[PDB]
């Protein structure tokens, strides 16, 4: 499910999901599903100083909690576009994952994105 | 919505003649259904919606079967885990005994559930949920390398020490103390009588066999190899499985079946002895003080474990390997904070020691770091009092793990 450990100069550490291509971004890593699929999953994980917007849904995640929202908009023949945005605290800062994929059969679970958030850490 | 598995379990409970207990055959069928279910969360929701989930827990009676059922559900559920846990709590009103029997007598039933749930999550997250065996166990019952590392015989499964011997141990009869203690005196002499192949065979036997676990049904299938668990712990603590292996192999050479029996039995006796237990010979009070299960169990479960429960967990190989690795990383981090000028005897024994290097991975440590850490794993760490023999003994084990014939998954 995950393979290599990746370390950003800002201190974000995370693992690459198996079968995804990784690139470094300004404050973390972007992951794009490999191959040339019709409807690939896209994930981003970043360190962020600002908190999440207030009053988002909460869920348990590993042994802390995360604030999140899933949005939907019009897509195409592969289904509606869905996006997860989720954040957890990391000391006085935050780690944020955002993820996207289409579905014509309802809201995706975003299981992979949740797992990536869970294992991410700052040092 | 119902599931195939929920429908099957409901059919069995509804048909069962007795409303207090299903048959052992019915129970085994329910457990198999749960373990083969591809939608466990949905199944648990369905069963809880109909009121059947509590019935299931209330009616699967013999502790061994309750353990298999509970460990299976705890380990397979994610989003519906709390529902299952709650139903189990509701069930306990009419069964205060639950799973708290035999080797599991120091775990309250909900603690058993929570351990299983946390262990399954950790095995999935840290990468040890499955591993094919690549080594076979020794049948040795005496002498060096006849403890659990060689044999796979869990210390909690060993027969009660004979009454005459328990008495003698209490009284400190010298021959009996000897019999139940570390088998080695002259460490070098012991290594001298093993060929290079004998050494490799010991290492391969140690790491290749399945973990001896107290929670086998927490895993998706058969328990993983020790090697798999060691690789996961190495990744978690920025160590290497070779270093972890070296430390454990040295402990296990200086270990016997009888020492395992004493180690565990003394720890859970009325004396609550502070013995060193299991693969890495972790001291009970050290596991508590340094929270050595931090990466496998959540804080609330950990803080609730009794001392005898902790001792019991040190006898489960995966808990022990993680505790061992966590403690090696503790000793290395502590070393990195010391002043070498205040450690003249350590510098005298290990003159190429590099304290700063300890903060990073063992691949980049001087060999003197490994030798010094071995002294400070058997003995109190960084007190400038060294074990004269343990460094060479661990260094030889490390050399074996660095042989090209030793591969970790
Ligand atoms: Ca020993
Ligand atoms: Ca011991
Ligand atoms: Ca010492």
């Amino acid at each position: 499910d995950f393979d290599k450990t990746l370390t950003h100069p800002n201190g974000l550490v995370v693992e690459r999901p198996v079968g995804f291509d990784a690139r470094r971004s300004a404050e973390g890593f972007r992951f794009d599903e490999g191959g040339k699929l019709r409807n690939p999953r896209q994930l981003e994980v970043q360190r962020q100083d600002a908190p999440p917007p207030p009053d988002l849904a909460s869920r348990r995640l590993g042994d802390g909690e995360a604030r999140y929202k899933v949005e939907e908009d019009d897509g195409g023949s592969a289904g509606s576009e869905y996006r997860l945005w989720a954040a957890k605290p990391a000391g006085a800062r935050w780690i944020v994952v955002s993820a996207s994929e289409q579905s014509e059969d309802g809201e995706p679970t975003f299981a992979l994105a949740w797992a990536l958030l869970e294992r991410a850490r700052l040092q | 919505h119902m599931t195939a598995t929920s429908d099957l379990i409901e059919s069995l409970i509804s048909y069962s003649w007795d409303d207090w207990q299903v048959t052992r055959q019915e129970a085994r069928r329910v457990i198999a259904a749960i373990r083969n279910d591809n939608v466990p969360d949905a199944t648990i929701a369905a069963l809880d919606k109909s009121g059947s989930l509590i019935k299931l827990f209330q009616r699967v009676g013999p502790p061994e079967l309750a353990r298999s059922l509970i460990a299976s559900i705890a380990g397979r559920t994610t989003m519906q885990r709390y529902q299952a846990r709650n139903a189990l709590i509701r069930s306990l009103i009419n069964n205060p005994l639950g799973t708290q029997t035999d080797n599991w007598i120091y775990f309250p039933t909900i603690t058993f559930f929570d351990i299983c749930a946390d262990l399954a999550d950790a095995a999935g997250r840290l990468g040890f949920a499955a591993a094919g065996a690549t080594g076979v166990a020794s049948q040795a019952i005496q002498g060096p390398f006849s403890g659990v590392g060689a044999t796979g015989v869990n210390p909690t499964d060993l027969p009660s020490i004979a009454f005459g011997d328990q008495l003698k141990l209490l009284n400190k009869d010298p021959a009996t103390v000897t019999k139940y203690s570390n088998p080695l005196g002259d460490l070098g002499a012991y290594l001298s009588q093993l060929s290079p192949q004998d050494k490799l065979n010991q290492a391969q036997t140690l790491v290749g066999q399945p973990i001896s676990t107290l929670f086998p049904d927490a895993y998706p299938g058969n328990p993983p190899s020790r090697a798999k668990v060691m690789s996961a712990a190495a990744r978690k603590y920025d160590l290497t499985p070779q270093l972890i292996g070296a430390i454990i192999l040295a402990e296990q050479r200086d270990q016997t079946r009888d020492e395992d029996a004493k180690d565990y039995q003394a720890a859970v006796s009325i004396k609550s002895a502070n013995t060193s237990i299991g693969l890495g010979q972790v001291v009970v009070s050290t596991a508590i003080k340094y929270e050595l299960f931090t990466d496998l169990l959540g804080q609330p479960v950990r803080r609730g474990l009794s001392r005898k429960a902790v001792a019991t967990l040190l006898a489960s190989d995966e808990f022990n390997i993680f505790a061992t690795a966590r403690y090696i990383r503790y000793v290395a981090n502590l070393a990195s904070q010391q002043d070498l000028r205040k450690l003249p005897k350590t510098r005298g024994a290990f003159p190429s020691i590099d304290l700063r290097a300890y903060a990073g991975n063992p691949r980049n440590w001087p060999r003197d770091n490994v030798r010094a850490l071995a002294s400070e794993y058997t003995s109190r760490p960084w007190d400038d009092n060294l074990s004269p023999g343990w460094p060479m003994f661990v260094d030889d084990a490390y050399a074996t793990f660095l042989d090209p014939g030793m591969r970790f998954p």
